[PDB]
């Protein structure tokens, strides 16, 4: 009928070369929706096929040696470790642009901006700024809570004054998600039970100044529920946002399934949620109210970035297919004003977001 | 010292 | 001071309702007497009513209407499912009156202590619950009101002028469709508004009392609420004449807009309501705004006249039951000192009889 | 057909 969502096919890494045994987690990175790194090892030469978005069909193959590459967000600027080696590139120049020697092996790290790059260890949490002559900073010490968790993700707000670091482990035949949200003003942490998480800038109807919301998914002891919270301090003369909660479904054929991904479009003020295996949800910012919601991917997800072009969210999964989701401008009004039978939602939708 | 990617050099 | 009082009278919230049934569509309240809430309690659904003298007792029972509305004055209580229509006094366990509509009613809402107006696609319909009647088709629907979404539907005192409001995006924005129709003239009249109500007016000199119509509206023009005479001033009457001022909008507010109104005859003020909260107090007579400000961070979706102080009653999304009303005590002084309009202020206190 | 259980 129509869908509130369009979903389209970008990619299929395997009809580029890559072993499917490299499409994973750990060896096949995607920082933006730009580029993605590939680890591979023919012979005892390990090395990196990046691919660019836009020439998908000329992958660049370069030997390295490092144990995890990940391009920049924006450019052939890339970051390169081997233990508590670290080295960023700048490949179009052929040149080091920095380097640096961590005491702590890097756990996981990831970009957070255009020149930032975040790096975890065992047990802090590092920023590191590509600009000038800048070296890691500390930013707060892991929370115990996350001690022994596998680390997949780390996010932060706008002004880099909200952060959110997440591990999952197996407790109780179920995989658990741990994160630990750290207040950059009040030096202070929060231990939360969550998988999936993003932030997101929003201006309520009657305040002057923007609100800074942390919403994240869950899929704990009382099945599945998605939170949508101000964080901090509300502006002067701002407004509380007020705090949403709605449950995610999750069908029974998925029993051990949750949330692995979460993108915000402040183009349509909405959440996209994706499981770690092919379910897809869409959520309104605002009201939390579940717009849509079906399967996009019957291989797992391990990956996703911001789908800059349509506002969306991209991804690749298991097989090497790299696809994406956003809102489809055309009918998610008439969607969720008819199928939805949504009249008040729609209404907002729409001239709220100007549809 | 050694690099961890090498670009022709 | 202030020419108002506020005050919270409740927080649903605390009665156990879910979040999500506190919207236009399952929370309803016909008078300040109710509140009925529709939920989905495990497999099957229900109604939950709200004693406003008792509000800590909320009874619950199973229904499978799609709408529920409390008579304004005792508990006797219309449900719908469909084209089926059923009217049972609860406290007697009785199917009072039934009826099966050819076509869905979309709105319906009680209009008086016994009669209930029915709104389908295409016509306006009138119930009375007194003897073995049955619904009367009042006119037919103007085009203009064709693919609106209806919020509202009130009468005159005499129910010779009939109103009925609708709503839709346009241009990004939500523009307000109303239709005023005259029972005597059998004649109606397309006028662009969102909120409105009539009042009974005797003038200075006049031996009868005028009809008024007064709306709220923000069309292109911005914002206005006009108060006009309607019908044909009794024969003897000076005819009142019509008032136009501007209602304010903040630069926050960008898309709110007019919601509710409601006219005090005790003091002679229009209460007029936002859609995200705004609140604002005209002297029916002139129309001179004699206050304004924030009551509610969160949006309302319905409101009552509030009987007891003749001000008015409304709830938010938050469950938070509010109402305001006339401070007797000092509209008075506050006029004549803060906002230093002697005259109005002297002449509210000998119209009204007050101080 | 009754929409109210009332008992």
């Amino acid at each position: 009928q129509i869908l509130p969502i369009r979903f389209q096919e970008h990619l299929q890494l395997q009809n580029l070369g890559i072993n499917p045994a490299n499409i994973g987690f750990s060896t096949l990175t995607m920082e933006s929706d730009k580029f993605i790194c590939i680890r591979e090892k023919v012979g005892e030469q390990a090395q990196v096929v990046i691919i660019d978005m836009n020439d998908p069909s000329n992958p660049i193959r370069r030997p390295i040696s490092a144990d995890s590459a990940i391009m920049n967000p924006a450019s052939k600027v890339i970051a390169l470790k081997a233990g508590k080696t670290l080295q960023i590139f700048n490949i179009e120049m052929k040149s080091k642009m920095k380097a640096h020697t961590m005491t702590d092996d890097v756990t996981f790290w990831k970009w957070i901006s255009l020149n930032t790059v975040a790096l975890v260890t065992d047990n802090a949490v590092y920023h590191w700024s590509m600009e000038g002559e800048s070296q890691p900073v500390k930013m707060f010490d892991r929370h115990s809570s996350l001690a022994g968790c596998q680390i997949i993700n780390y996010r932060t707000d706008a002004k880099q004054k909200w952060l959110l670091l997440t591990g999952i482990s197996a407790q109780q035949n179920r995989v658990v998600g741990a994160m630990q949200l750290y207040s950059v003003d009040r030096k202070v942490s929060q231990p939360i039970e969550g998988h999936a998480a993003s932030f997101a800038q929003f201006k309520m109807e009657g305040n002057a100044e923007e609100s800074t919301l942390f919403c994240f998914a869950v899929r704990g002891q009382a099945g599945g529920k998605l939170h949508i919270i101000e964080v901090g301090t509300p502006p002067t003369g701002n407004q509380p946002f007020p705090k949403k909660a709605v449950d995610v479904f999750f069908p029974p054929e998925a029993q051990n399934d949750f949330p692995v991904a979460m993108q915000i479009s402040e183009k349509h003020d909405v959440v996209f949620l994706i499981t770690k295996y092919g379910y897809i949800h869409l959520y309104d910012l605002e009201t939390g109210t579940c717009i849509y919601m079906n399967r996009i991917s019957g291989e797992t997800i391990f990956v996703t970035a911001p789908h800059e072009a349509t506002a969306g969210i991209i991804g690749v999964n298991r097989k090497g297919q790299v696809l994406s989701v956003c809102v489809e401008e055309e009918n998610i009004i008439p969607y969720i004003t008819n199928v939805l039978q949504n009249p008040d939602l729609a209404l907002r939708m729409a001239v709220r977001n100007n549809l | 010292a050694v690099s961890l990617l090498d670009l022709d050099a």
